[PDB]
């Protein structure tokens, strides 16, 4: 797409330097995710968006964005199942007439009873390109957004490799890379702009709304990390 | 009460992880960690404007804070250390309004 140089990924020190909390980011890939198998839209608040009837902690529906209403229609009224990572502050989901509530973006696919075995992914870990690990994730889905793998992948790595914590984290930098079969790829900065004080999730998490959706059985995954 | 912390007092020793809670009843989105000590009155520690979210307010080094929920707002102390002596006090708010907690008397030893 192509990939970065160094000094265009955001900086945990910038981060830090600028007042901002990195536990904001911790949270979103340590807490749970939403996830709905089977389940239909019950109303919008905007055509780009689909209002879904699932549970989440005390919340009893969720908004899901997507990047413009063709992709919203392409799910409307459709059997999907959703997984993505939920914010509170910042989300904007008026009631069926009382405002705040739970909002994601992406995180669909289409239900499908024949798809059954799980799928293992291994993620290849490298640092500071000197030395690897790999570590694996599963899903159930032929078809997973690109959303679920990203969570799967930074949940691990934020639980058990210091990713991201309360103020900071083991790292300075980094990005996770996606290589589809038909060998393109696309990655996202793992790390926040130093702009974004105080942290403001939908800026963060829009990075889904083009729900992309990828094959589980043939996806590469790569994580590349720089320490300070 | 509008707002309720716990503990009321709490003794700890140097090097313990102490972690102070606080939860509300107003479905306020924004909820505060203040310390209040003689010679500087309150100083704002953690906030937080909503489940989720929390930022650094003044003097936030040595204290973490979660918000796990719109009613919990936490303070953790992973180790306490005797300069965190003080009376805590959280407050949640929404536009206009601030209530406040009664306090609670952290010693280190």
């Amino acid at each position: 797409q192509p990939d970065p140089k160094l000094d265009e990924l955001n900086k945990v020190s910038d981060y830090k330097s600028n007042k901002g909390t990195m536990g904001n980011v911790m949270n979103l890939y340590m807490s749970p995710p939403v996830e709905g198998r089977g389940v239909i839209n019950s109303r919008q608040f905007l055509s780009h968006d689909l209002i879904f009837p699932i549970e989440y902690k005390s919340y009893n529906e969720v908004k899901t964005e997507l990047e413009n209403t063709e992709l919203a229609n392409n799910y409307k009224g459709k059997k999907v199942d959703i997984f993505g990572v939920p914010y509170f502050y910042t989300c904007i989901i008026p009631k069926s007439e009382n405002f705040g509530g739970c909002c994601m973006y992406g995180g669909l696919t289409f239900n499908s009873s024949e798809n059954e075995r799980d799928k293992l992914i291994t993620v290849q870990v490298t640092i500071d390109n000197r030395q690897s690990l790999g570590f694996t994730i599963t899903t159930n889905k032929n078809m997973v957004t690109i959303q679920e793998l990203d969570y799967k992948a930074r949940h691990w790595l934020t639980k058990e490799k210091k990713l991201y914590e309360f103020d900071g984290s083991a790292f300075e930098s980094g990005y996770i890379k996606f290589t589809e079969k038909n060998n393109t790829s696309f990655w996202f900065d793992l790390f926040p702009k130093k702009e974004l004080v105080p942290f403001v999730p939908y800026k963060f998490l829009n990075i889904y709304g083009d729900n992309k959706v990828v094959d589980s059985k043939s996806i590469k995954m790569e994580v590349f990390l720089n320490t300070h | 009460a509008a707002v309720t912390q716990s503990p009321r007092n709490k003794v700890a020793v140097t090097g313990e992880k102490v972690t102070l809670s606080c939860q509300q009843t107003n479905n306020h989105n924004n909820m505060y960690w203040y310390r209040q000590d003689t010679g500087h009155g309150l100083r704002l520690i953690h906030y937080s404007y909503g489940a989720g979210s929390t930022e650094k307010g003044d003097i936030p080094d040595g204290y973490k804070a979660s918000r796990p929920s719109q009613e919990q707002f936490s303070l953790i102390l992973e180790s306490a250390t005797p300069s965190q002596t003080s009376v805590y006090f959280c407050a949640s708010g929404g536009g206009g309004t601030l209530y406040f907690g009664a306090g609670t008397r952290l010693s280190v030893l």
